[PDB]
């Protein structure tokens, strides 16, 4: 596809499909749970379902609209969808939300009942959802005392000391013209989304928002939370890593491929390429693992993530993934690069070619927001193909070998042994 | 007959043990940190188990 930016004072971004039989319009803003304090964490979730409240929703779904709403670290989003002979009337509806009129969505009645419903969803996420809340755990003691820490749906007890106030003085920084961008996917046409703005003189609120004070810093660290009486063990583990805007972007992303993603229950995950599984079978130390690159404005992340149910093997576990690592500088083979650059390819074609123009929509607005422009897939797959077995084990050498970890745990965790037994791994020095 | 000769390999001996003694100080206390440092917290579970 092809994008196509402009600004008449308003940031519009566009990547249109004639495929396509919807369209979605939205706005989105350069301000996420990165740009909060400890006090009001969770101000830009309560956002989320304001939007998304009973009242306000009744009157879109009376002209054919339906709503969506995403909140991230760097950005948050919201989207009005519609047939492609209607997106006048979504521009409309958006025009008395958030430019006009939101001061009948923060009633007293509609505040309360809009809060009762976030304190009963973060209650339910620290209690039920295990492998997202132990993510979570790491980012807060990886980027402690940092803007980077803060979780992205509050917690329990600054949520409780939340006031309309709160709300208002939130929008009043963040939601400005400076940081916001108006995106069009599906079947729209560039031309026709500007001139409709053009012809209602929108503005939402001019800009300079806030200043931020401090930067993101990686801190090794770990953090336990252990609880004997839950069946299985969840373990995340991660370094610094690579933020956008960087030129080792899609090198850190290609070395997660290498090693990749595990089902101990499909049978077809048990015969992919990877040499970390010959190992792991043998006694069936983990049930799945997944390994991440993660890129945000200032910093990032590059690890995995485990589950298991084998309590007594855990150390060795550990052990055999860091002894793989190690080979990214030592020896790693021209196979193991040639294929990554193959599913690397394939898993970026599903991500920014599937159906729905509301994923499109919320990858365009952060991408405009955090370097100008878009990247075209036709260009990406290009800088994936120039990289070489050098090229890894240069970046592997700066960023793995020898380095600092960060650790985050619940459940039956006895068996995970100390920092230093760990930090020691990720030097061979048999060697 | 010995006298003059134990006392120069003695002074050796003193001299290398005891630098040996104090940087085995250095080393245990770096890797000790960790532990010693260590911080816990206690949250009472809501009587339902």
């Amino acid at each position: 596809a092809e994008v196509t930016q402009l600004s008449n004072g308003i940031v519009v971004a566009t990547e249109h499909n004639p495929s396509a039989h919807t369209a979605s319009v939205g706005v989105v803003f350069g301000s996420g749970a990165a740009n909060e304090n400890p006090y009001n964490n969770g101000v830009s979730n309560l956002w989320k379902n304001i939007f998304l409240s009973k009242e306000n929703s009744a009157v879109a779904a009376k002209e054919g609209l339906a709503l969506s709403s995403n909140i991230s670290r760097d950005f948050q989003s919201y989207i009005v969808s519609s047939l492609p002979g209607s997106t006048d009337k979504s521009l409309d509806f958006l025009n008395q939300s958030f430019i006009q009129q939101k001061a009948n969505l923060l009633s007293s009645s509609n505040f309360e009942a809009t809060k009762k419903s976030v304190l009963k969803q973060v209650q339910d996420f620290e209690e039920n959802d295990h492998p997202n809340r132990v993510l979570e755990h790491l980012h807060s003691t990886a980027f402690q005392n940092t803007p980077l820490s803060l979780p992205t749906r509050g917690t329990l007890e600054s949520l409780e000391n939340l006031v309309v106030a709160d709300l208002e003085s939130f929008a009043n920084n963040h939601f400005l013209n400076s940081n916001a961008v108006v995106v069009g996917t599906g079947n729209i046409k560039h031309e026709d989304l500007v001139n409709s703005i053009e012809s209602k003189n929108l503005s939402l609120q001019t800009g300079t928002k806030p200043v931020l004070k401090k930067k993101a810093a990686f801190l090794g660290s770990e953090v336990r939370l252990r609880d004997d009486t839950l069946p299985k063990a969840w373990i995340s583990l991660a370094v610094e890593g690579e933020p956008v805007n960087s030129p080792n972007y899609f090198v850190a992303k290609l070395a997660a491929q290498i090693f990749g993603s595990y089902n101990a229950f499909e049978p077809a995950s048990r015969l992919q390429g990877i040499k970390l599984l010959d190992n792991i079978q043998e006694y069936q130390l983990c049930d799945n693992f997944n390994h991440f690159s993660l890129s945000y404005k200032d910093s990032g992340l590059w690890g995995f993530s485990t589950a298991t149910r084998n309590v007594t093997m855990i150390d060795d576990l550990i052990h055999f993934t860091l002894k793989q690592w190690n080979r990214l500088t030592i020896s790693v083979t021209d196979t193991e690069v040639e294929r990554a650059k193959s599913l690397l390819k394939l898993q970026l074609g599903q991500l920014y070619e599937s159906g729905n123009p509301v994923n499109d929509a919320n990858l365009l607005g952060a991408e405009v927001l955090i370097k100008g422009s878009k990247l075209s897939l036709g260009e990406a797959f290009k800088k994936i193909d120039a990289i070489t077995v050098k090229d890894v084990k240069a970046w592997a050498g700066k960023r793995l070998w020898d380095q600092d970890i960060a650790i985050a745990g619940t459940g039956q965790i006895e068996g995970l042994l100390d920092y230093m037994r760990i930090r020691s791994d990720m030097s061979m020095m048999r060697w | 007959p010995e006298h003059d000769e134990r006392k120069r390999l003695g002074l050796k001996t003193v001299i290398i043990l005891s630098s040996l003694y104090l940087l085995s100080i250095w080393v245990k206390k770096f890797k000790w940190a960790g532990i010693k440092t260590r911080k816990f917290v206690f949250n009472p579970p809501k009587p339902r188990k």
